[PDB]
């Protein structure tokens, strides 16, 4: 398929792993009694091994020749043969929700440097005000842009310390 | 009762109670949906 | 002082607690050659019940080398 | 003020000896003594360990480095109230005085004292390094 | 031997004189400053690089200076 | 009548300082003609502890 | 005073033994020595240059003349595949029965040890046959070697001195060298290989006693002269041609075949000849570029001035550089170590993938050992290319000359660089680190399938475009209707496609999700070591913790305990923690090419594939598993040729852990110990009678940094070096 | 003409290891004390 790798449920070698996981457990099954508790926790493995296996083959994963799932990254392959849910999507999930503690924290951290005593208000996290802003960040990719637009986001070169040089 | 609240705002117990949170939904997320590799 | 010696007492307890209920002292003592000492256990999560291995007894537990069942049996 | 004279033959403090002393090179190079009045019998800390006590009236130590004669001088000082003062003794028997160089402690301004080594400048406005190259040997842009 | 530089941002604090423990460094008149004194450092043949008046001195940049030099006896600070 | 006024805020322009290009509160504004009249005092210290420094006219300008 | 040294008095005057240490670490720095004036520096320069010439030609010079003396060339020569070169004999009269025995090898008189330095493949292929072809090699470069040494010497007498501006005379030099330096000498080098080399590659015995009677080609010049230059390319070597043999020879002197020679697997030597013909015709021309006594020509300072930009986005642009590169010596240097450290990097990565040397890729030992050898070469000289850039900013950098052009525009935004440096050095680290772990829990817990396994597109995707066929992106030359494909399938594609689609070579190997990890670490590695450097350059001048840095030099110990501490601060401190990190990133390339050729080397290439995307594989199928023959070479019951590598191998870590007593524990400490030892000596009966004339005192706080770096790097160096020979050449030599 | 004897390695390796060190040592050693006149 891409880059010569295969549909992990086409995948000969991928279809032997899951028996070699499957047999290693039963192993140790038979040692204990029919439904003690060390037997039902096994089991208790074994199915969901047998379902992860079933997801990846169901979600469309390729296998390499080692029989693994290995993940597309260029988006253009990714949306062109239906693998963004592998890297593409989940990008833009956490880019999501590290601008969002990013951001939550930087709207805090301005927040109490017009108090009379910044310093305090870090060590000791005023919680009433981390929450409003807590919940108020979901919409920071918006906030973020007009921020940008609007020239509020950088400080001027003038006001920053730097070394002589 | 105002300085134990002050107290339990100060940064160690905020971060302990702060994580305490982020992990506990985070291991029940994994618990409820086991093996999540792939948006699908 | 005073703190110190609070710690160690709920150190000591979970140690004895958890030999009661998360051990298989009880399966030791008929055949204790044989079996190996566990008292600690691990939730399944993340696939991590691996960890709780076959000690014996119909048990299974990450087997421990603090000495307790030793200690206990000569008590 | 007049510079003061020394006097080898000045009682020295009651103090059993130590290996921390004197070595080879005070017999070779230099040594320096450290002269003070005691108002009464006490127990000070030799710089070079143990305690000793000083009698009462003149006293005089010797020791190895400039160092710890002034370390001793800043706890006769700071403690006891002491104001004492040491020389530099040279082998051939010359003697330097020190300590204070013109009677007064270094840290109270006085008249007469001429500055030095001071510049008429910020540490900000050196030249660079560049401009002190090939002076005939390593030079800092402080010292032009 | 140590090159030690005053400058004249000194504002006459007395502090590097008390923490040099050689004896280098002393006070002297002066007319740039409110206490009318400033720091010199006429022994630096005896000075050692501890760089303690450089710890104690208050004014920013600093205003007594230390660049280690040449090694001797005395500023290598041995008894032997 | 020389100087900024007490209480105001400059901004330093001494490349060496370790407030360069920061907002200080006037102190006090010395007359009597010496190097570095002007002391400014900063909410934040530098890496010695300390939150005061002496400057000279030319060396400190009113915020903005 | 003390004579030595005689360059400083500072240094004569000290009573220390600081004199005797800092007077042997000065010893090269010039600019530092006392009455030095600009125009003496150079003059020492040249003279010295004209030394490490001398010791070059005559370290090849001992190389050639114990292989002729001690060596089994000419056996060798015969039998290539099957038979283990022979680098020079053994006389340790420490040695036991069993070892000379156990040395006792290929034939050899007595003991001898292994060449790894692949000199017998380099020679054979150049046309080298037998030992009197290597003795007078030797007696030449001797010879050579004499020659510059007396040059070394004329130069610095009284009528021989060049002057000052003599040595700034920049369009001169380079017309020289472009053209002469390498132009000539690659159409020597293309005589040689016309002459001597292909010919004795067919059979036929070219020398100096004959080589005027012999014609390089049927057609003698005729071609050359009459522009039919495609007569020298017809009738090449055939795929049947044995190496050394006239058996299926050919008769083209310049081809464009493009792939290996079937047999030896390395380049055609009618390439090479065609190769180092094509350059020397672009470097004799190029060297006609700048102005000289004759009136055409370019001035490099008119180019600079020039090329400033009209919009103002690089401020004055090139103004003020000719003079700042032409009055530093440190800036020249500083761009000639990072010219040739990036051109040693540029020579391990090609020769391992594209052998020259016939025979080269058999011999695994001398393949990792020549890959292994340049790379730590490049390593070192990569960061003195920046160390020198250092120096510069310090010392010949002038900040009013320089007003407003790129490079003090460089300091203007140093902030923005080195935290841009500093983002991706720890982007790189948490997510390379955290995809390991992520594959050693799942690996830990019995699930192979839960890893995180990115398959590298990107670079799969760059061998489709040369012509792999196995990841079938029908990419340009993977695609037989490509334009590219077919204009290029007369000359050397044919070849080319050929070698790239060899699994069996190392031209483009295989690449998977093991390949994409390693390579992320590795930019982690170019990137972190880049942001200590790069910061130990653009803060060397001054920094807000200390404002007037420059002010103290290069390298001094600190600035004390106050405004919180400063050790480290120099920029020379920036070097040395550089130099860690350039080893952690070296090792990680010499590490991942070993690895990866063992597995291929032993045709299970497998393993790599699926050990290497988790920590655990690395550790055990790798360093562990490899170790058992080396740990082995001397044990209770005996001991084998490995003896001496097993013993090196204990030697290296030895060196290593002493290292780390020179960084750990700092001066003070030892200071102070010392006192009570000459407390010691003087009160001791019978000792005391003899005395030190150099007062004993501890290393010093710089001293110690350098002391304990070197045996972190020696150890470092010794230990792989041991391991990488001894697990490669008892697995197959 | 070029081949050594098949005895040098006898000679030579004790005389730069054991010889020539040692005099060089003697040679530096004298030249770094050695005092300026
Ligand atoms: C990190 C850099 C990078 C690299 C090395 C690649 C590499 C590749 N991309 Mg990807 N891509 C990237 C980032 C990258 N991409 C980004 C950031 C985006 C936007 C989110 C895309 C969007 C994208 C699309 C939409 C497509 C590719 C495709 C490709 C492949 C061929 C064309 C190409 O991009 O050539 C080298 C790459 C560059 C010079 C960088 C810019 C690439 C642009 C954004 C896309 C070019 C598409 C091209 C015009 C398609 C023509 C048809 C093709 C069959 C020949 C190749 C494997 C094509 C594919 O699937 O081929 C099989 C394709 O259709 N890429
Ligand atoms: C670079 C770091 C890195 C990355 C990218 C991952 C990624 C992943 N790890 Mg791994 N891991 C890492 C480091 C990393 N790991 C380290 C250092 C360790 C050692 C402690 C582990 C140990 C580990 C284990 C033991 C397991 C994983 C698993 C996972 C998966 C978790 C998916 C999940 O929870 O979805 C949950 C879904 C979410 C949406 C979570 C976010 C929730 C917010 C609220 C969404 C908001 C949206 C707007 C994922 C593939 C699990 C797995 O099955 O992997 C295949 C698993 O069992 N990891
Ligand atoms: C030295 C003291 C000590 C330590 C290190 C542990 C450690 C542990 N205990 Mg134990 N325990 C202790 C004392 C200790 N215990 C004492 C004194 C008692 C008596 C009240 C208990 C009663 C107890 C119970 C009832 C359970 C544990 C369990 C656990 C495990 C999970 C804890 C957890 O994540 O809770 C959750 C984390 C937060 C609430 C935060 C862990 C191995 C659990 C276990 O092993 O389950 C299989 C479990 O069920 N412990
Ligand atoms: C044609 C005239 C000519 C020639 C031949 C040279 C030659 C040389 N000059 Mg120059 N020089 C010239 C004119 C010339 N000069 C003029 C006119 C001036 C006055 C303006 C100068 C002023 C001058 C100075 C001031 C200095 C030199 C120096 C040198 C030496 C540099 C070091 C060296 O050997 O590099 C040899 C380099 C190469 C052979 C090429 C290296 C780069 C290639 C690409 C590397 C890879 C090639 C190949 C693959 C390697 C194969 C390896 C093998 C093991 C297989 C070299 C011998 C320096 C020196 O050492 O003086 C003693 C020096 O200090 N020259
Ligand atoms: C052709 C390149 C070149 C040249 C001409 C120079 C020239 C110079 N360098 Mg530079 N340098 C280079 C390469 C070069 N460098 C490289 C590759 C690096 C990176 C490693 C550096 C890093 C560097 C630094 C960090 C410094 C210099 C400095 C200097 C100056 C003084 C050197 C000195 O006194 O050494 C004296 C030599 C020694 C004290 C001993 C050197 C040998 C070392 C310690 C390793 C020894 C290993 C040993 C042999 C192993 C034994 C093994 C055992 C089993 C037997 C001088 C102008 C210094 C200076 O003053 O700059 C302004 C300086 O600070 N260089
Ligand atoms: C294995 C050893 C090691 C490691 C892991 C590091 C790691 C790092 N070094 Mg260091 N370094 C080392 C050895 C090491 N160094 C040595 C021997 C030297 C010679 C003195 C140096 C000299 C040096 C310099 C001079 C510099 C670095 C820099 C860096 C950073 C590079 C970027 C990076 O990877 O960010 C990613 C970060 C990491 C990989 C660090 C480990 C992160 C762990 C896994 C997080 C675990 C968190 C988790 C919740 C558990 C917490 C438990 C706890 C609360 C109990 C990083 C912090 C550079 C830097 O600071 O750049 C910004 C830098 O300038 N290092
Ligand atoms: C820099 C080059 C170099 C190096 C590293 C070596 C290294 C070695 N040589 Mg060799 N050698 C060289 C060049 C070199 N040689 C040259 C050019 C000659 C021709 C005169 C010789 C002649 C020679 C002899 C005759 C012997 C060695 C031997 C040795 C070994 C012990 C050292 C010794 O006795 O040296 C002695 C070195 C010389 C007599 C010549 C030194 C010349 C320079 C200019 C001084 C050692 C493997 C010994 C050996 O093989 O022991 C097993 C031995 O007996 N060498
Ligand atoms: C290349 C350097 C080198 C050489 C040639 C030798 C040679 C020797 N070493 Mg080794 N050694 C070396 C370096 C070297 N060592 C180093 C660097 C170390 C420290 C790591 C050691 C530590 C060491 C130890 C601890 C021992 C040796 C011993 C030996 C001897 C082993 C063979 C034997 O049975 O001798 C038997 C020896 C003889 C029959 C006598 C040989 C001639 C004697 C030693 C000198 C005669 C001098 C002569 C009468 C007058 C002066 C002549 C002169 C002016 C020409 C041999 C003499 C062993 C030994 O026996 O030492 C005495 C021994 O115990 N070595
Ligand atoms: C849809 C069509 C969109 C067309 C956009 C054209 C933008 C042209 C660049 C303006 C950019 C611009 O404003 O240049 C301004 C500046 C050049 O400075 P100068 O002072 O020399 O010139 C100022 C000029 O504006 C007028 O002389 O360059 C840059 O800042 C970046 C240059 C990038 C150079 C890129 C080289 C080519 C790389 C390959 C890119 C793909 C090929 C096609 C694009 C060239
Ligand atoms: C700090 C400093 C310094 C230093 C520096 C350094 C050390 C640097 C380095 C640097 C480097 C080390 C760089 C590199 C670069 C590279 C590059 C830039 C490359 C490029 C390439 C290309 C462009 C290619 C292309 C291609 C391809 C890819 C394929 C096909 C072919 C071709 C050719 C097309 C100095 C001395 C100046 C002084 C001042 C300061
Ligand atoms: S140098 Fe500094 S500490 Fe000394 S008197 Fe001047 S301001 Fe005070
Ligand atoms: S460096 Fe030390 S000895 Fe020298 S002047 Fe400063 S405090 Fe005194």
């Amino acid at each position: 398929d891409i880059a010569g790798l295969t549909p992990c449920s086409e995948s000969k070698a991928y279809a032997k792993l899951e028996k070699k996981e499957l047999k290693t457990l039963e192993k140790r099954l038979k040692q204990y009694e029919a439904d003690s508790a060390p037997a039902v926790a096994l089991k208790a493995t074994m199915e969901r091994t047998k379902a992860r296996f079933a997801n990846y083959a169901k979600a469309g994963l390729l296998c390499g020749n080692d029989g693994l799932p290995h993940l597309i990254a260029d988006p253009g392959l990714a949306l062109k043969y239906g693998h963004a849910g592998e890297v593409f999507i989940p990008t833009f999930g956490f880019l999501y929700v590290a601008g969002y503690i990013g951001y939550v924290g930087r709207q805090y951290l301005i927040a109490v440097k017009g108090e009379a005593k910044p310093t305090d208000k870090e060590i000791i996290i005023d919680v009433p005000l981390a929450t409003k802003l807590a919940w108020q960040g979901a919409g920071w990719p918006l906030a973020a842009v007009q921020e940008l637009q609007r020239g509020t986001l950088l400080e001027k070169e003038e006001n920053i310390t730097v070394s002589p040089r | 009762m105002k300085d134990f609240t002050t107290y339990l705002s100060t940064a160690p117990v905020i971060a302990t109670i702060w994580f305490t949170f982020t992990a506990g939904l985070l291991i029940e997320i994994n618990r409820y949906f086991p093996d999540p590799l792939v948006f699908s | 002082h005073f703190g110190q010696l609070g710690i160690i007492f709920i150190w000591l307890s979970g140690m004895y607690f958890h030999g009661a209920r998360f051990s298989n002292y009880e399966a030791w003592l008929s055949d204790p050659t044989h079996i190996k000492p566990s008292a600690q256990v691990v939730w399944p999560i993340v696939g991590q019940e691996i960890l709780n291995g076959d000690v014996g007894g119909g048990f299974q537990g990450i087997q421990i080398t603090s000495g307790f069942f030793q200690l206990w049996r000569a008590s | 003020w007049t510079v003061p004279t020394l006097n080898p033959d000045t009682p020295s403090p009651i103090f059993g000896g130590s290996t921390g002393g004197l070595l080879r090179k005070a017999q070779t190079e230099e040594f320096y003594v450290i002269t003070w009045e005691a108002k009464k019998e006490q127990i000070f800390e030799m710089p070079t360990g143990g305690a000793a006590i000083m009698r009462q009236g003149p006293n005089l130590l010797k020791f190895g480095k400039k160092e710890q004669c002034l370390a001793l001088t800043t706890q006769l000082r700071n403690k006891f109230k002491l104001t004492p003062c040491f020389y530099r003794v040279f082998p051939d028997g010359k003697v330097q005085y020190l300590h204070p160089a013109d009677g007064v402690y270094p840290e109270k301004v006085n008249a007469g004292r001429v500055g030095a080594n001071q510049n008429m400048r910020r540490i900000g406005q050196n030249v660079n390094p560049i401009k002190v190259k090939f002076s005939g040997r390593m030079m800092s842009p402080a010292e032009i | 031997a140590h090159i030690v530089k005053i400058y004249d941002t000194c504002i006459g604090c007395t502090q590097c004189v008390r923490a040099c423990p050689l004896d280098v460094l002393e006070m002297v008149p002066w007319d740039g400053c409110k206490a009318s004194q400033m720091a010199s450092a006429p022994r630096t043949e005896d000075c050692v690089g501890c760089k303690r008046c450089e710890t104690a001195c208050p004014t920013d940049f600093l205003s007594v200076r230390v660049y280690l030099g040449s090694e001797s006896t005395r500023s290598m600070g041995l008894s032997y | 009548e020389v100087g900024p006024k007490r209480g105001s805020l400059v901004k330093i322009l001494r490349p060496e300082s370790y407030w360069f290009n920061q907002v200080g509160k006037v102190v006090s504004v010395d007359q009597s003609g010496v190097r570095y009249p002007v002391v400014v005092r900063f909410e934040n210290q530098n890496y010695a502890g300390v939150t005061t420094n002496n400057y000279a006219l030319d060396e400190v300008v009113a915020a903005k | 005073t003390k004579l030595f040294p005689k360059f400083s008095q500072g240094l004569a005057q000290d009573p220390t033994t600081r004199r005797i240490w800092y007077g042997l670490a000065m010893a090269h720095d010039f600019e530092s020595h006392d009455g030095m004036t600009e125009e003496n520096l150079y003059q020492k320069i040249f003279a010295s240059h004209f030394g490490q010439l001398s010791i070059i030609f005559l370290w090849t010079s001992g190389n050639l003349f114990h292989v002729a003396w001690q060596g089994n060339f000419e056996q060798w020569v015969t039998d290539p595949v099957h038979i283990r070169p022979i680098a020079h004999a053994i006389w340790d009269p420490h040695f036991g029965q069993p070892a000379v025995e156990a040395f006792t090898r290929g034939g050899a008189s007595g003991p001898v040890n292994i060449s790894t330095s692949g000199v017998y493949q380099w020679w054979y292929t150049i046309g080298m046959r037998t030992n009197q072809d290597l003795y007078v090699g030797s007696v030449f470069l001797a010879l050579v070697s004499a020659i510059f040494l007396f040059a070394g010497w004329l130069h610095l007498q009284p009528n021989f001195q060049p002057s000052l501006s003599w040595f700034k005379d920049a369009e001169s030099r380079l017309n020289h060298h472009l053209s002469g330096l390498f132009g000539v000498s690659s159409l020597a080098w293309t005589g040689h290989l016309v002459h001597v080399a292909i010919p004795e590659s067919r059979g036929q015995h070219v020398g100096w006693d004959n080589f005027l009677s012999v014609l390089p080609h049927p057609q003698g010049l005729t071609p050359f002269f009459t522009g039919n230059w495609a007569a020298y390319a017809q009738s090449p070597d055939t795929a049947s041609h044995v190496f050394g043999t006239a058996q299926g020879s050919g008769q083209a002197i310049l081809t464009f075949l493009g792939g290996f020679h079937p047999q030896t697997q390395s380049l055609w030597l009618t390439d090479m000849a065609h190769h180092h013909l094509a350059i020397a015709v672009i470097f004799i021309v190029a060297g006609h570029m700048y102005r000289t006594n004759f009136g055409i020509g370019h001035r490099m300072q008119a180019i600079l001035e020039a090329h400033t930009p009209p919009s103002g986005s690089l401020g004055a642009g090139h103004k003020g550089l000719f003079d700042t590169v032409n009055n530093s010596l440190h800036f020249q240097l500083g761009l000639a170590l990072a010219s040739v450290g990036t051109i040693t990097s540029l020579v391990a990565q090609h020769m391992y993938s594209l052998p020259p040397y016939a025979f080269q890729a058999i011999d695994f030992t001398t393949q990792a050992a020549l890959y292994t050898h340049h790379q730590y070469i490049a390593g070192f000289i990569m960061c003195g290319a920046f160390a020198h850039g250092a120096i510069f900013f310090i010392r010949d950098y002038d900040p009013e000359q320089n007003k407003g052009n790129v490079l003090a525009r460089m300091l203007d935004h140093k902030e923005a660089l080195i935290s841009h440096l500093s983002w991706v050095s720890l982007f790189l680290g948490f997510h390379t680190l955290g995809l390991y772990v992520h594959n050693d829990v799942m690996q830990a817990f019995g699930t192979p399938e839960k890893q995180i396994l990115i398959e590298p597109v990107f670079a799969q995707w760059i061998q489709a475009a040369h012509g792999k066929a196995l990841y079938g992106f029908d990419f340009l030359l993977s695609s037989k209707t490509s334009a590219a494909f077919a204009n290029g399938q007369s000359l050397w594609l044919p070849g080319w496609l050929d070698a790239i689609n060899n699994n069996q070579n190392s031209l483009f190997l295989t690449i998977g999700p093991g390949d994409f990890l390693v390579h992320h670490a590795i930019a982690l590695g170019l990137h972190t070591t880049t942001l200590i450097l790069v910061k130990g350059a653009l803060d060397a001048r001054g920094s807000k913790l200390m404002p007037d840095k420059k002010d103290f030099g290069y390298s001094f110990p600190c600035d004390g305990p106050g405004r919180g501490g400063t050790c480290d601060i120099s920029a020379y401190d920036a070097f040395y923690l550089a130099v860690f990190w350039m080893l952690n990133t070296i090792g990680w390339v010499t590490f991942y090419w070993h690895w990866k050729h063992l597995t291929l080397w032993q045709g299970n290439v497998a393993q790599f594939d699926e050990s290497s995307t988790y920590l655990m594989g690395w550790l055990r199928d790798y360093l562990w598993l490899n170790s058992s023959q080396l740990i082995n070479g001397y044990n209770p019951f005996g001991m084998n040729s490995l003896s001496v590598w097993a013993w090196t191998f204990l030697f290296g870590h030895l060196i290593y852990a002493t290292g780390f007593m020179f960084l750990i524990s700092w001066r003070g400490y030892w200071q102070e110990l010392i006192e009570t030892l000459v407390w010691a000596h003087e009160k001791t009966p019978l000792a005391n009678l003899v005395y030190w004339k150099d007062k004993p005192v501890a290393l010093s706080i710089v001293q110690a940094r350098l002391v304990g770096l070197a045996h972190f790097s020696v150890g470092y160096i010794f230990t792989y070096a041991a391991f990488l020979i001894a697990s490669t050449s008892g697995r197959f030599g | 003409p070029f081949v050594p004897p098949s005895w040098a390695p006898s000679v030579f390796v004790p005389l730069t290891g054991l010889v020539l060190p040692a005099i060089a040592m003697a040679t530096l050693f004298v030249y770094i004390e050695k005092e300026a006149p």
